[PDB]
């Protein structure tokens, strides 16, 4: 770098001018002008870098030159970048680098056969990778980085190009993804304590065509490009565009997502948009691929991403993990054998790579009611698959894996038992309340079924057998607010609106949180956990309660600023009837803008029109009407209990089970003493012990190798120790008697 | 068979003027850094139009394009009066370039349809357009988003081109 | 692989685990033959993932040895196959992994013999006419990056002695480019001057009158470009190192003069003249007899050959007096 | 189709022994990281030989490489006897493997040319080879650069192989 940059630039100008003259007008003149301008100089003190780079950029971008001249320009620019001619201490270096990346993205030439085209495009890809990796790439903007991502991804997902170019594009994509999410790793969390309403649309970033060859934007790149990149990656692997992308593209999208998660870590929780994209639609696509695929490579990539998610972000993806594991167990206990082998291996990666997987699953699920039993079902499925009877008609490599899982459970339970001083463990006389309420899960299921069929029987049942503090209206409202994962929500709609229950309705609606939210977000959070009834009067009553609550919980001030305000707190103060009218308008606009049967749509015109005269008999400001209109045009109002039956069913299941719970966004092992951990171990062992002991004995008897026998006898020794510690007399007697026999 | 050059400072709506001429629509165009070329078939004669960017780092590149040029459209910006002196200096440099002498100068000033728009006579006198010699000189105020004057300016240019031959 | 999985099962971190044990199965399945292209491709992908996500780092046992073993495996990547596109893809992965390793601090912690082997491997790929075109261009780009890194590191070492007198006794005909066997101070130290001297000697071997018929025109042009990049990065500091300066002064300038005087190809003459004018501009106060002789020969050529040679000479010499 | 597994710690001289067997010429040996395979035939039987290195990070893969192996060579560096206990432990562990019960523990006490070479009887006593469960005991000294006991050890190995069947 100690050489004078002027001589390098002049030499490149000379070689490009000579090449153009040999091949053969404005471009040659530009190079001659640059040569003269820099010849009458000694250092680059006050000459802008864009002027120095412009002829090269024109050669790169203009689609009227041969591949030879374009390749020469690319070589000159790479030589400039390697030698660091455009330093930090040069005028307009940000502009120069942004311009050069813009030129590379739109590179076009009229060239010879495909070999030269591949060479030139490889040069483009290498220069982009170098620029992004350097800090000069950190100074690029959101728009420029998005263009880079689109270009490299389109090259990497094109079936009309050489495999070498595709591999180079894939390597560049991995590097750029690492760079972007590593930047995300240390930027800032925005609005940590402020709630998030999911309003972004997931269908606004689609992959462009391969045209290369033959805050906001204009600012340093940060979160916006990360969100757009996750949206594009979702579009690659989305269920709704299976026909528009090949299998290689879907696999590469899954690999990119996994690399991004590995580089970022457990920090996507702080950013609500990225975590929403990871939780709802990406997991939906993962589950769809798992359930409805036949190719092994795609299933392997999907399972690897799923297990990465469970290992990293498992404390915030509990419902999705429950649903996916339940589907996996349904698959494994009913598809060719190779699919089942792939599932069982990629799920085997879990119980080894987690602090204590079965204990943590039993703590989170299978104890928190309204969640299906996952740990016990997992262990039962593993035991049933471990016997050679399940080996028949399926893959032979499954039973050893399942046996490994069972032995891992036994070993982890033994590890939680090394120094616990059994006498002091027995000294406890107060059982944990979690297990006490867990023992009454079947009664809760019966009460919930009674509530679903008719509340008039469910409520007295739900108060006689516990599960509700008292028959007071506040307690019923609290129970319906919180515990509704298995309670039917159409029934909640038809009960919370019956005229006699106008007190429970009022308390339930007052139990929400609406401070600082517009009417759109308030309606989203109201309908998130409550299905509107059918009759007009019922909807009227629910909307009236909501309007009263929203006005009471959003105490306004006489400031009453009108227009010229992107604020949404002190700007609009709808009294009580204004909220009623606006909420009805929002509900109607939802159906109007998202009913494909009706031709045409209700535009903003006259939609702003038949609303004036509501907010203190005037019109709502332009910002508010525009915002609600956009927020309904995108992200249709998510409502519970869409429809259950035939035809489209996976979408409804995902909507009800995940999308309702992901509208508003706000481990346990480190929070529990060893004694509580051993209590949970005692519960799970009581549930699943005889099955494990019998399975181990079957495997041991039927085995012939010495290693298998030794490992199984050691596992039975550990089981005997566990039985002695917790005083499981029947199991201890069973184990020792079978060994003696 | 004609080479019309559109030159002007950044923000004069040169790309919008070009696209309005080509198809007749309002198109949002990002600030260009290189050049864009399209063709026009307004009359029986077919003309090729070259549009050049207006940033400070590319004006010498404008100076490179002056070859076999038939007409020049020096679109100016009708705001930011502090930039008028620089615009006039660049216009004088372009006029005294000894190659574009045998051409016709046309000015649009498309920013009249905005508050605080300068008078056409006022800008013509301030830019010393009257000091021009031995060259066609005619300015036509217009609105890029709406039009009206764009057709008038193109009509004058094509008429003077016909009168040239 | 199964044993490594068993060893790593239920371990919170790689605290006491040696890094070479972690990487050994991958390196074994990369370097050995009789392993199909698909499996070695997957192994290279795994190694690249372990590098892009820093896993063997400053806080791991035997990380220096781990990365050295990775590079030693890469320089001997051999495999079998059926088609040629798979071979090109595998070798592209090899080249990319080498470029990633060398351009990292862990590359700075490598060895003299290891860096020389990397140079020879990538140069054999970049100077082999039997490969594809994209692979060769990738190899050439990697060679230019590695050269820049090596000579940048050259611009941090102090010269061995500034008062002693250096006597030219090291021979030039010792390093020759090796065959492309890939596909189907002393060594063992952090690399410094010895690898730079060997690299410059190899580049001289590419462009030399005695080796003229054993190399194609492309190889010689690439060697001239590499020497030019080395000079441009290094600068006027090459005269503080006597051996590098002797190689630049006597043999490389002899080669430049021979090509200027006895060559008809235009591209080779252009590369030679670019290197010559770079030498005049950068190191001209220490190369006076050479510049005198070369200029006299050039004037003899111009004042006595389809004249396109003369136009090339006059332009590439005109770069001087401006 | 015989299987020969040359084991031993770093610096023992396994590569030198393999080179002397294959070509009978002393060649400089780089520290091996993987394995070297050179199938040979002494008189009438093929000798597929696998060589394994040390570096204190490949011994688990030493355990991995035990498969259908009948010949085991455990060259131990006679010099620097402090490391001999580690070799004793490693060979004991190798014997304890269930897949090498029918092997034949043969050890070459190489580097006899270097000063202070340990006596073969004392080395074997330190190896407690008499505790073998009727497998073999063939501690034979040799040299790598020169052929002193290599031929005798090869004769012993081929003789026990022939006596197998
Ligand atoms: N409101 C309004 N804006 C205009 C009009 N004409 C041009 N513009 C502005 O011009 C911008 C478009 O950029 P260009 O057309 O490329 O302007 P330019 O003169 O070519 O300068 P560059 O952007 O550097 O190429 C728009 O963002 C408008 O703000 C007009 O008639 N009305
Ligand atoms: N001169 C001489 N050297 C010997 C003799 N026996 C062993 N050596 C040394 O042993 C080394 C043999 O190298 P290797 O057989 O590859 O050692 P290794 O067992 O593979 O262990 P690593 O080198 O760490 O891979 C030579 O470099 C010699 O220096 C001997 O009898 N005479």
């Amino acid at each position: 770098v100690t050489v004078d940059p002027v001589t390098i630039i002049i030499k490149e100008c000379i070689n490009l001018s000579t090449a153009m003259r040999k091949y053969s007008d404005p471009f040659l003149s530009g190079f001659i002008q640059l040569r003269l301008m820099l010849n009458k100089l000694k250092n680059l003190d006050n000459i802008d870098s864009l002027t120095i780079l412009q002829p090269f950029l024109l050669i790169v971008s203009t689609s009227s030159i041969s591949g030879y001249i374009t390749s020469l320009a690319l070589d000159s620019l790479q030589k400039f970048f390697t030698l660091n001619i455009i330093n930090e201490s040069s005028q307009n270096y940000i502009g120069a680098h942004r311009a050069t990346v813009n030129a590379l993205t739109h590179c076009r030439f009229e060239g010879s056969q495909q070999l030269s085209d591949d060479s030139v495009l490889l040069k483009v890809v290498f220069l982009l990778r170098s620029i992004v990796d350097s800090p000069y790439g950190d100074l690029l903007s959101n728009s420029i980085i998005y263009d880079v991502l689109q270009t490299i991804l389109s090259l990497a997902c094109n079936n009309r190009r050489s495999e070498v170019l595709r591999n180079a594009a894939q390597s560049t994509m991995i590097a750029v993804t690492v760079k972007i999410f590593s930047k995300l790793k240390t930027i800032e969390p925005v609005n940590v304590n402020q709630i998030y309403i999911n309003d972004e649309s997931y269908t606004n970033d689609v992959l462009k065509a391969d045209t290369i060859g033959t805050a906001y934007a204009d600012d340093n790149y940060g979160l916006p490009v990360v969100r757009q990149y996750l949206n594009l990656l979702l579009s690659l692997i989305a269920p709704e565009n299976e026909l528009k992308h090949s299998y290689s593209t879907r696999i590469f999208g899954l690999e990119l997502i996994q690399t991004a998660l590995e580089i970022s870590g457990d920090r996507l929780q702080l950013y609500p948009r990225l975590f929403t994209l990871i939780s709802d639609p990406i997991f939906k696509s993962i589950l769809f691929i798992i359930q409805n695929t036949t190719k092994l490579s795609l299933l392997q990539a999907t399972l690897q991403l799923f297990t990465t998610l469970v290992v990293i972000l498992g404390n915030n993806l509990q419902l999705q993990i429950e649903l996916t594991l339940t589907r996996i167990f349904s698959i494994l206990l009913d598809k060719p054998s190779i699919i089942k082998e792939l599932l069982i291996e990629q799920i085997s990666i879990l119980w080894t790579r987690s602090p204590s997987f079965f204990t943590s699953t039993f703590i989170n699920f299978d104890c928190n009611l309204d969640r299906a039993d996952v740990s016990i079902n997992f262990l039962k499925a593993l035991t049933k698959l471990a016997l050679p009877e399940s080996a028949l008609t399926t893959t032979e490599s499954v039973p050893p894996i399942c046996l490994e899982g069972l032995v891992s459970l036994v070993d982890d339970m033994f590890d939680h038992m090394k120094d616990i001083d059994r006498e002091e463990f027995g000294r406890q006389k107060n059982e944990m309340e979690i297990l006490k309420k867990r023992d009454r899960k079947t009664e809760f299921i019966e009460c919930t079924n009674a509530f679903n069929e008719k509340p008039k029987k469910g409520i007295p049942m739900l108060i006689e057998k516990g599960f509700i503090a008292s028959d007071s209206d506040k307690d019923i409202a609290e129970f319906l607010f919180n515990n509704n994962n298995r309670m039917n929500k159409k029934t909640i709609g038809l009960l919370l609106c019956h005229p006699d229950k106008v007190s429970l309705l009022n308390e339930y609606i007052r139990l929400f949180d609406f401070s600082g939210l517009r009417v759109d977000e308030a309606i989203r959070i109201l309908l998130t956990k409550f299905r509107l009834p059918g009759e007009s009067q019922q909807i009227e009553r629910i909307i009236e309660a909501f309007s009263s609550a929203y006005c009471e919980n959003q105490d306004y001030d006489p400031s009453k600023i009108s227009d010229n305000a992107e604020d949404d707190i002190s700007t609009v103060q709808p009294d009580a009837d204004s909220v009623f009218i606006l909420s009805y308008s929002i509900i109607m606009l939802n159906t109007d803008l998202h009913n494909p049967q009706v031709k045409e749509h209700m535009s903003f015109e006259d939609y702003s029109g038949n609303l004036k005269g509501c907010c203190n008999h005037k019109d709502f400001p332009f910002w508010y009407l525009d915002r609600i209109y956009c927020s309904i045009r995108d992200k249709e109002i998510v409502m519970p209990e869409e429809h259950h039956g035939n035809e489209k069913w996976f979408e409804d299941a995902w909507n009800n089970l995940i999308s309702s719970t992901t509208v508003i966004t706000e481990s346990v092992m480190d929070k529990l003493t060893p004694l509580e951990l051993l209590n949970f171990d005692r519960a799970i062992f009581k549930q699943v012990g005889p099955s494990i002991v019998s399975t181990l004995f079957n495997i041991y008897v039927v085995a012939s190798d010495d290693h298998i026998s030794t490992r199984m006898i050691t596992s039975l020794d550990k089981c005997s120790y566990i039985s002695a510690f917790f005083d499981f007399k029947d199991l201890f007697n069973d184990i020792l008697n079978s060994i003696a026999k | 068979e004609l080479r019309i050059l559109i030159l002007g400072l950044d923000g004069a709506g040169k790309t919008t003027i070009l696209y309005r001429l080509q198809i007749g629509e309002v198109v949002t165009t990002k600030p260009t850094i290189g050049f864009n070329v399209e063709t026009l078939s307004y009359k029986n004669l077919k003309l090729n139009v070259w549009d050049l960017g207006g940033l400070t780092s590319i004006r010498p590149y404008w100076r490179c394009y002056y070859a076999d040029t038939a007409a020049v459209i020096f679109v100016v910006d009708s705001t930011d009066k502090d930039r008028m002196s620089t615009a006039s200096k660049e216009l004088h440099l372009m006029l005294q370039e000894e190659e574009l002498q045998d051409a016709a100068l046309l000015v649009f000033a498309n920013k009249q349809d905005q508050p605080g728009a300068l008078s056409a006579s006022e800008v013509s006198k301030e830019l010393n357009l009257v000091e021009l010699k031995d060259r066609s000189w005619s300015i036509v105020a217009s609105s890029a988003i709406k039009g009206e004057g764009i057709t008038e300016g193109l009509d004058w240019l094509i008429d003077v081109i016909k009168e040239e031959q």
